[PDB]
């Protein structure tokens, strides 16, 4: 079961 | 860039006339784009399948390519691999032992 | 023993045309159970072991949504890292990610992982405390700062200690007939003359699972390490593994040599003699 993408305050956080 | 290591082998001990699977396991390579063919008496075998790309702890990739086959006394097999790290395709004969 | 869930993601840019090729595979221990390939027609997460087909249609829709989101994140990261490394648009590059969790013999969380490579080299990794990051180079310091400021380790830890373990336990139970079965290696020795005076003894370990195994030769009950040829463990293609080890010996002296096989499926190691 995959994780969700890194998200903070409604917005995704990438490298 | 890291060059592919190659093993060519059958799934089961080769017995002439008995159906089996010919495998070519490529591993330890980077980047992932690679061309692998299984050859019978020099000629590319069609419809060879492969596993889904995965990788080891050191990030190097591994793939298994395979096909059903029935070994006979006279037929020769090999695995042909091309990769950016190689000047021309590497070809390894299937040695039954 | 412990068990593991792992996902392995590979995204490769295609500078000549189009978006990156993305492949995701999921494993429990040494068993692949799902895949996604952006080049395939279905655009779905697909089953690769029978026990995952026990999950309902909502599972496949959810894992497809999540894996396609992961593909977009890797596409973004390829662009970002091209910039961090001041690379041109002409070359192909690779972002790999692995993440997952282990449970112990106690059925509780044991450890978690979440780490990345760029062009086949370590880039950033979550440390064992799941609370801090290891950056391999100065480029990755940028990401490490961004992720510390965003406090993203907390949500990763939540998944790794919680959701990940819960689903690993579910899979282990659903798949118990294979996932929680050990297959001890089927072992035998072959003998080949290489001359009238020397022969090769080859010790085979066949059809075993999981993949971890050790094969060693002894002569007169002491290790015979330097004179052993050992092939890397290789997949049979049916979900089990194979390995062999060989030694060349003077013919007539075969009885001095023993092969020793250690594997989790063997309550005591096996000793084989010609
Ligand atoms: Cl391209």
């Amino acid at each position: 079961f995959l994780n969700k993408d890194l998200e903070v305050d409604g917005h995704f956080v990438t490298m | 860039q890291r060059t592919p290591k190659i093993q060519v082998y059958s799934r089961h001990p080769a017995e002439n006339g008995k159906s089996n699977f010919l495998n070519c396991y490529v591993s330890g390579f980077h980047p992932s784009d690679i061309e692998v063919d299984l050859l019978k008496n020099g000629e590319r075998i069609e419809k060879v399948e492969h596993s889904d790309l995965s990788f080891s702890k050191d990030w190097s990739f591994y793939l298994l390519y395979y096909t059903e086959f029935t070994p006979t006394e006279k037929d020769e097999y090999a695995c042909r691999v091309n990769h950016v790290t190689l000047s021309q395709p590497k070809i390894v004969k299937w040695d039954r032992d | 023993g412990s068990h593991s869930m792992r996902y392995f993601f590979t995204s490769v840019s295609r500078p000549g045309r189009g978006e990156p090729r993305f492949i995701a595979v999921g494993y429990v221990d040494d068993t692949q159970f799902v895949r996604f390939d952006s080049d395939a027609a279905s655009q779905r997460m697909e089953p690769r072991a029978p026990w995952i087909e026990q999950e309902g249609p909502e599972y496949w829709d959810g894992e497809t949504r999540k894996v396609k989101a992961h593909s977009q994140t890797h596409r973004v990261d390829l662009g970002t890292l091209r910039g961090y490394y001041n690379q041109s648009e002409a070359g192909s590059h690779t972002v790999q990610r692995m993440y997952g969790c282990d449970v112990g013999s106690d059925w509780r969380f044991l450890r978690g992982y979440h780490q990345y490579a760029y062009d086949g080299k370590d880039y950033i990794a979550l440390k064992e405390d799941l609370r801090s990051w290891t950056a391999a180079d100065m480029a990755a310091q940028t990401t490490k700062h961004k992720w510390e400021a965003a406090h993203v380790a907390e949500q990763l830890r939540a998944y790794l200690e919680g959701t990940c373990v819960e689903w690993l336990r579910r899979y282990l139970e659903n798949g118990k007939e294979t996932l929680q079965r050990t297959d001890a290696p089927k072992t035998h020795m072959t003998h080949h003359a290489v001359s009238d005076h020397e022969a090769t003894l080859r010790c085979w370990a066949l059809s075993f699972y999981p993949a971890e195994i050790t094969l060693t030769w002894q002569r007169d009950g002491e290790d015979q390490t330097q004179d052993t040829e050992l092939v890397e463990t290789r997949p049979a293609g049916d979900g089990t593994f194979q390995k062999w080890a060989a030694v060349v010996v003077p013919s007539g002296q075969e009885q001095r040599y023993t092969c020793h096989v250690q594997h989790e499926g063997l309550p005591k190691p096996l000793t084989l003699r010609w």
